[PDB]
């Protein structure tokens, strides 16, 4: 859920 | 008591220790628990102590956790610091920490404490010594039985749920969060004594899951609800859903006692979401679920604009007490946060709603539906 980093 | 109408003003409990905002989940993560010590300042600040009783959750257990969580993840939890995480590289990518969920120095007491407070909540609603139970550090509602996920590493919501389940026959979890409430529903997806309720952001969006065809499993079947949206839901849009929807919840499943997530990632300009509601279209689906007069459990979750998480869960604190409160900030130990107006409340940006009204009804005709198919 984090645009910046991951898949999340 | 013949004579009650299910009015009144409604008794709140309301839980929170001092400790939580030192929590950090590390450098640029979007989680801040601050954003729980901001909430808390800013509501002593207006006055809204005076209104409700005010508890320090105890550390929940190991033990307690396990109701839901496997032995060996919460062993885990309780394990892994930032000085030995060299030796369970292993065990961190089996548990899914140490990316999304990092690793940080009081993790499990953190736990501990988002967990404490929802279970306090759910034995005080038990035990018919509260209408209401607030606990703004709990909503984890990403975390599953054996991981970690979305920033959430215990499930408070669930082990509420089965702790409320000891004395109501049926549940309404209802999840206003932007993101789907996956672990929840993955935990009751096959069981009728607990209705989950999510709306969310649906589309190359976390977690993947709570499609609209998504309705649950053996007897869980038309247990689960999902709406999915799309970028830049307002206010107008969210309510015309929302109280329809809830209402016809309500009258076919007719559950004994509430859990709603108020997840302020939903809101208007969040560091994570791409929704546009204000505080005041937010605080609404509160003032919807309280009409019906039924125990409620009223948690946190998401909320990535820190400014904003705390004026959201302020006004729903002074909403849950049928409190009025000024829209001009009183001072308080964050006010250089709420800059540059120093209001309560917050205006919508001018981003395109891509859920049309046509969507939006043809959405919520559907799952009229799914409800007509409870017995
Ligand atoms: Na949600
Ligand atoms: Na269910
Ligand atoms: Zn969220």
């Amino acid at each position: 859920x984090n645009p910046k980093q991951x898949w999340g | 008591a013949a004579y009650s109408q299910g009015g009144g003003k409604k008794k709140v409990c309301y839980y929170y220790d001092g400790d939580i905002g030192n929590y950090y989940y590390g450098q640029g993560h979007p989680m801040k628990p601050h954003r729980i010590r901001m909430t808390h300042n800013l509501l002593l600040n207006y006055g809204l102590y005076r209104k409700m009783e005010i508890y320090r959750p105890h550390k929940a257990t190991a033990e307690e956790m396990t109701k839901y969580h496997s032995d060996e993840y919460i062993k885990f939890l309780r394990s892994i610091r930032p000085d030995n995480m060299s030796e369970y590289s292993k065990q961190m990518q089996r548990f899914n920490v140490g990316e999304d969920c990092p690793v940080f120095d009081g993790l499990f007491e953190f736990c501990q404490l988002s967990t404490g407070g929802s279970v306090a909540g759910a034995v005080k609603l038990n035990r018919q010594q509260t209408d209401m139970a607030v606990n703004w550090a709990g909503g984890l509602h990403h975390a599953k039985k054996s991981e970690a996920s979305g920033f959430c590493y215990v499930n408070d919501i669930v082990l509420a749920i089965l702790e409320l389940l000891k004395y109501h026959q049926r549940v309404l979890y209802i999840d206003i969060d932007i993101h789907h409430g996956d672990g929840v529903e993955e935990a009751f997806y096959t069981t009728d004594r607990v209705m989950t309720v999510s709306f969310h952001k649906y589309g190359e969006y976390f977690p993947g899951t709570g499609d609209l065809r998504d309705i649950g499993a053996g007897k869980g079947k038309y247990y689960a609800v999902n709406f999915p949206m799309r970028d830049g839901i307002d206010d107008e849009s969210y309510g015309q859903i929302f109280k329809p929807i809830i209402s016809k919840v309500m009258e076919m499943y007719q559950p004994s006692a509430v859990v709603l997530q108020c997840g302020a990632d939903s809101l208007s300009g969040d560091r994570l979401g791409c929704f546009n509601l204000t505080v005041k279209g937010h605080a609404k689906c509160v003032e919807v679920v309280k009409t019906f007069n039924l125990p409620l459990l009223m948690l946190g979750g998401g909320g990535y604009t820190i400014r904003n998480v705390a004026r959201c869960w302020t006004y729903e604190t002074a909403v849950a007490l049928d409190c009025e409160i000024p829209n001009e900030l009183p001072y308080n130990d964050y006010f250089e946060y709420f800059g540059p107006d120093f209001k309560l409340h917050i205006s919508p940006s001018n981003m395109t709603n891509q859920n049309t009204p046509e969507y939006m009804e043809k959405i919520k005709q559907r799952l009229f539906e799914n409800l007509r198919m409870l017995p």
